């Protein structure tokens, strides 16, 4: 996952 | 709100 | 590189516990999942909206906020669930 | 956006970009009144960043776009940065923004709104077209  | 001037179109 | 003019994209609401099949305990009550449906939000896209159109107006339902970090547009996207925070939001505003 | 289509210019008046000081954009925003941006906590929002809203072509240099200054940054007591959950900041306009036929707020749900699963929805940005 990472920030979007 | 929520009520564009210019009508997105989809 | 991100792209010169603005996009966007249609994409489907999911559940809470159907999006746990995929993300399992990362999905959180201030989470709303949306997409796996062909199209991702993507890295750049954060902060921005996903508004649905509620009596006539478009409404703010969720924050682009995280997922898959390729943005594979089988796995659905993690979107803040703006019901979750607007008491905070109108206390903010109310205050400041 | 992946597999998303190019929008209308001026189709969706809340959506700003927030811009570093080199004139990055780095993430977006929604104008919610013409003082007040919602954006994601994580971000990482500063006073030094910029709202640009109007937009629709970053790599015009003709469009009317209103290049605003942040006063404070709100970040909600609750976010937890290591879950990215409450994932929400408010930005206060130092210059209000000056709505018209392109810049104009969308509107917040009421706490106890409901929007079903498989609704089907919109989401924008100037996000990544493919990774």
């Amino acid at each position: 996952s990472w920030p979007w | 709100c929520g009520v564009p001037a210019i009508q997105p179109v989809l | 590189n991100t792209p010169d003019r603005l996009q966007q994209a249609s994409l489907p609401l999911l559940s809470n516990t159907n999006c746990k099949k995929y993300w399992g305990t990362k999905i959180k009550d201030a989470m709303i999942c949306a997409g796996a449906s062909g199209v991702s939000s993507c890295m750049g896209d954060s902060g921005g909206p996903l508004v649905c159109k509620k009596n006539g107006a478009w409404t703010l339902v969720g924050i682009v906020s995280w997922g898959s970090s390729t943005c594979s547009t089988s796995t659905p996207g993690v979107y803040a669930r703006v019901t979750a925070l607007v008491n905070w939001v109108q206390q903010t505003l109310a205050a400041n | 956006i992946v597999n998303g289509e190019e929008a209308v210019p001026g189709s969706w008046p809340w959506q700003v970009s927030l811009q570093d000081k080199t004139g990055f954009h780095f993430c977006g925003g929604s104008l919610i009144n013409e003082n007040w941006v919602v954006t994601a906590a994580h971000c990482g929002v500063t006073t030094s960043d910029v709202v640009v809203a109007g937009e629709f072509d970053q790599g015009s240099s003709s469009e009317k776009i209103q290049k605003l200054k942040i006063a404070k940054v709100f970040k909600n007591s609750k976010y937890n940065s290591l879950t990215i959950n409450n994932d929400i900041t408010l930005l206060k306009l130092s210059t209000a923004a000056s709505f018209s036929q392109t810049v104009s707020a969308v509107c917040l749900p009421s706490a106890s709104d409901d929007f079903a699963a498989g609704t089907t929805c919109v989401t924008t940005g100037w996000g990544l077209t493919r990774y």
